[PDB]
């Protein structure tokens, strides 16, 4: 398997404060990536796919863009309607995984 | 002129061993290249590479196509053949043309001008000498449509000839068209002409119970003795020969009189995108026969199986007939846009295409050096060898012409259907010079034999179906706006045979 | 737009095989040309992936889990079903549907989810 | 030449008049190339396709003849430690034909049960049962169940016979005798490893299965025997055998597993390597790459051949204890269909002859019960067996 | 009984047997990689079109080859034959995989296989392929 490891655990970040999550694959993935986001209870929902590209669902806020090892979730002006965790997928090699959480506050 | 040339004909009429298809279209003929003949060549859309080189013309006679299976057969149709038949073949074609309108048109500012034009004619005929070149084998658009109520266009006649680059030779050969003594129609003449097909083998719609390794008894032991131990074990000196009784605890190792049949190995791409290799190998990895210096890819390429059992991700990168789901984008469609065929059925006496063939060993074993081997990724024709068919699928060609030559081997095409010497004739029209186009009906009926299910196998067969669960719209059926679609290919092959 | 719901029992007992079901609406299985997986989210925790199988049947199995897993394709009935057996007290979470599939990113990212279904094994 | 052959013969009852699903896995399993699945059956069917069940120690079948008759029906009882056999006048044996080929065809795979070659010999009916599509030992919807109860087929009691009569259809005669530019090429090869009969030239390291030469069908690896017709060895050297290039028949009184090479005698087919290219020399040399200045002229060893137009070839002989006649499967596509064990290939060869014991239940209880009845006599049957073939020469 | 020789050049190749002004409704896989994404994997289908012909699934192919050595110092049926002197053509060699490129190999002779035609330029036994002398 290929670890992920998000850096911040728990980042408490209030409305309007720009916010950066980043998660680091153990090995080259070739900027393949997903983020998600998943309220409480919920199931997720897909954010960016790829490395930079937007889910058409999802608000412009939402942007990223990986360099293959180092990948960063960016919430600009962030909106109390998303407090969430926030995952990361690895697309490049089976099996596929989701590293910890995010959460943000 | 003030009455119907012909009428409206389509159904479909099971009656015994046999089955009568009849469809009728309407299409439009307009004018091709301005009434000229006119050279065609690379060198004009740019010529990039010597492997796409071509030396042709475009004449403005255009020509109809009904090569593909979807024109005879209702989907409804279709499945009560697949169902309940172990083979067809086309016996008779009865091909009529009618109701002939001949429209002009002087645009004048904005509005265009469209009326009756009465003294107009429009010239129909058939090669049935096979002068021309026949274009009906290659699998190109612009056949009748699926669906009756939709109206087409008749595609535009051209050819090609032997070439070095753009460039001619002294042995490029050109037709004229005009050349050919052609029937004149006006608004009131009908055309109509028959064909009895010569003599082709049933193509097979079963798909074999058995493996062409498991057609053994499970039960008993043959009489004959393989060489199990070439060893007792580790040591100095240890060579030995061990016979054993070939028999079902090991069945890999049993005598066989028959083997499978040929295979060209093809690269095998996965549809999850990620497992493929990271760089462009869509040409430089493909398999390629090349002729006259020119590359050529191997698609479909010879009858194989498109995948190992219990793998269906992958698929052989040219090997499979590629259709696509209306609406698709004529360039770089995504994996999902196009439906890829896979041959499950023929994996079973067939080899897998992304596979090897085999091994053979490649050197002479002594003290001093190993038993060598090597992979066969091609493999020819061995007495013995037993094969089958591409299937035909519901969207697929009929026929193809084989090419007139000194021999040829198994002359199936290998798009799939029926290989002919002299396949249904081409049919070429024109509108005659006097802007102008014309338009009416044709109606194409031919007579498919059948061959029955025998088989005494207890348990039921697999069988096509149609799904119950709410859909949106339902199957080959239109939406809101009108669209016919079909949405997956149909193999012929469900019931099953013995091997 | 792609509606899937899970069902099946909600309490399974030790070392009794558990069974849901996700029926997909709005597309068709064997005509989408998309990819169908399971992921499954022990409490509080990272969710990790089970399992996909594609619209002719082929199937991909997670080797963490130890080949308890098998994804089984009804597509008549247009929805698949996750069979995972000789479960365990540990093997309890929520187990999300997803259509695995996008036109680029197919078998990869997930983006359309079931509702979730709760499955608590015990004794 | 009219071959006559008669013998006696011993019907057992299988399964206890039952059909059993088989699969690797009731039998262990093995691994993926012997997998298996299928079915076997009570019916024992008559196999003698064998050349010396006709011959006492160009030629080509036309006519066949059987008959069977002398229907004797026995019973074993045993009364505490000894067993008693009666007669049992009222019991009738079953026996059909497969003329349409509707069931699986396993006369072609020369297994053993075949009418002995010596006239006094007494032997015991084979049983059937058949092989099906299979993944792993797990049967796909495809694979196909057939319950031979369901062909009408003719009861027999003490008194009655069976005879049928059967038509061959024309093959073709067997043959049985022996840098200037050419109008013809030798034939196909498909290279096969070398083995000899001195075990100090063979190397310690293992290479029965690695070395042997195979052809993958759907993922699993089946070795290649007899192979395609081939010369056995080059001339002079008669102490190199091909090592799955020929058929190797066991002398009498053999053992079944892991026997010497004394024990087995090896048939060679040397008499075509006239023709033939031999099984472990390579059909020849390639051109690799185009000469120059800067690079020399190589070439390359062609292992395996197709057909090619212009090669002319031998089949493979038949012997004395050999197959005699397979069924061509049947299908879309097939080149020079003769057998690679020898004999003629046909598209409908001599058929399947089935039969049983018709199960005659034990004593049933006195109320009713739904159960099929699992409770039957001790029976076997036996009686008389009569082919003739009529032969044609050149 | 022997079939009338063939004395004749076919005008047209093998492989352009088509019609230059119309696309056929089958696919080839034209693009691997997206390139802009900086190499990402991506599967891209587009018509088998005039535009690019070598790429056109084909009904038939062309007649057998064992290939031979070429010195410096039967061009007519360079049509339906490949040259003595280049290969046949491609095989693929291995399973492309994220770890491995795809390979290919030349293909030296090329045996019978169904659905090839060529043109051309006996003995007593059980079989024969094609028996017109070389």
């Amino acid at each position: 398997d290929i670890q992920m490891t998000q850096s911040p655990s728990f980042v408490s970040a209030s409305v309007g404060d720009r916010v950066n999550i980043t998660c680091r694959a153990s090995q080259g993935i070739n900027s393949w990536l997903a983020w998600y986001q998943q309220k409480p209870g919920k199931a997720p929902k897909l954010l960016i796919y790829s490395a930079s590209s937007l889910q058409s669902g999802v608000p412009s806020r939402f942007s990223g863009s990986g360099s293959g090892t180092d990948f960063t979730l960016t919430i600009s002006t962030l909106q109390p309607e998303d407090f969430a965790t926030y995952y990361c997928q690895q697309a490049n090699s089976f099996p596929y995984t989701f590293g910890q959480g995010t959460k943000v506050d | 002129v003030g009455s119907s040339s012909g009428n409206w004909h389509c159904d479909s009429q099971w009656l015994g061993d046999r089955v009568i298809t009849t469809s009728t279209r309407t299409w439009a003929l307009p004018t091709y290249n301005n009434h000229l003949y006119k050279q065609i060549s690379n060198s004009t859309s740019g010529g990039s590479s010597n492997d796409n080189a071509y030396f042709g013309y475009s004449t403005p006679w255009g020509y109809f196509d009904f090569n593909r299976f979807h024109c005879h057969f209702s989907p409804r149709d279709w499945q009560r053949l697949i169902n309940n038949n172990w083979g067809f073949r086309p016996k008779r074609l009865n091909f009529k043309l009618f109701n002939i309108q001949v429209k002009e048109v002087t645009d004048n500012n904005g509005v265009k001008t469209i009326a009756n034009n009465l003294t107009s004619t429009v010239q129909v005929f058939t090669d049935s000498d096979y002068q021309l070149p026949y274009v009906l084998g290659s699998a190109h658009e612009g056949c009748l449509p699926p669906f009756p109520a939709d109206v087409f266009m008749i595609p535009q006649y051209g050819y090609l000839t032997l070439n070095d680059g753009s460039q001619a030779v002294g042995r490029s050969s050109f037709y004229c068209l005009e050349y050919f003594p052609s029937q004149m129609l006006r608004t009131g003449n009908n055309f109509q002409f028959s064909y009895e097909f010569e003599n082709v083998p049933f193509h097979s719609s079963y798909a074999h119970s058995q493996s062409l390794d498991r057609l053994m008894n499970p039960l008993i032991d043959q009489y004959l003795y393989y060489l199990s131990k070439t060893i007792n074990g580790s040591g100095q000196n240890q060579q030995t020969l061990k016979f054993s009784v070939a028999g079902p605890s090991n069945m890999a190792v049993q005598g066989r009189n028959y083997i499978p049949g040929p295979s060209y190995r093809q690269q095998r791409v996965s549809t999850t995108v990620t497992q493929n290799n990271n760089s462009e190998f869509a040409w430089p990895g493909a398999s390629s026969w090349a002729l006259n210096g020119r590359n050529s890819l191997m698609n479909p390429g010879p009858a194989m199986a498109s995948h190992k059992e219990g793998e269906d991700r992958f698929f052989p990168l040219s090997g499979s007939l590629i259709f696509g789901k209306q609406g698709t984008g004529r360039d770089n469609v995504d994996a999902d846009k196009v439906m890829i065929t896979n041959e499950e059925e023929i994996k079973t006496t067939n080899p897998v295409a992304t596979e090897s063939y085999g091994q053979v060993a490649t050197n002479h074993q002594s003290a001093q050096a190993q038993a060598q081997t090597g992979w066969v990724q091609n493999q020819g024709i061995l007495p013995g060898m037993v094969w089958q068919d591409r299937d035909v699928y519901l969207q697929g060609p009929i026929w193809a012409k084989i090419p007139h030559t000194d021999g040829n081997f198994h002359p199936s095409p290998l798009m799939g259907g029926f290989g002919m010497k002299h396949p249904p004739p081409q049919i070429l029209i024109k509108n005659t010079p006097v802007t102008q186009y014309s338009t009416g009906q044709v109606s194409v009926e031919i007579e498919w034999e059948l061959q029955k299910e025998n088989s005494k196998r207890w348990n039921p067969e697999i069988q096509y179906t149609s799904n119950y669960y709410k859909s949106n719209n339902v199957e080959f059926a239109v939406n809101t706006e009108g669209v016919y679609s079909e949405p997956r290919p149909i193999g012929t092959r469900y019931l099953t045979r013995n091997l | 737009q792609v509606q899937l719901q899970e069902s099946g029992p909600g309490l399974v007992k030790s070392s009794e095989t558990l069974s849901l079901t996700c029926t997909v609406s709005g597309e068709s299985i064997s005509s989408s040309s998309h990819y169908w997986g399971w992921i499954r989210q022990p409490p509080g925790k990272g969710l990790e992936f089970l399992g996909n199988v594609y619209y002719l049947g082929s199937t991909y199995y997670n080797p963490s889990l130890e080949s308890r897993v098998t994804i089984l394709l009804d597509t008549s009935k247009n929805q698949f079903s996750l069979k995972v057996n000789s479960v365990t007290v540990a093997d309890t979470a929520v187990y999300y549907c997803a259509r695995h599939g996008a036109g680029s990113y197919s078998g990869l990212f997930f983006d359309y989810w079931g509702q979730g279904a709760r499955v608590i094994v015990s004794s």
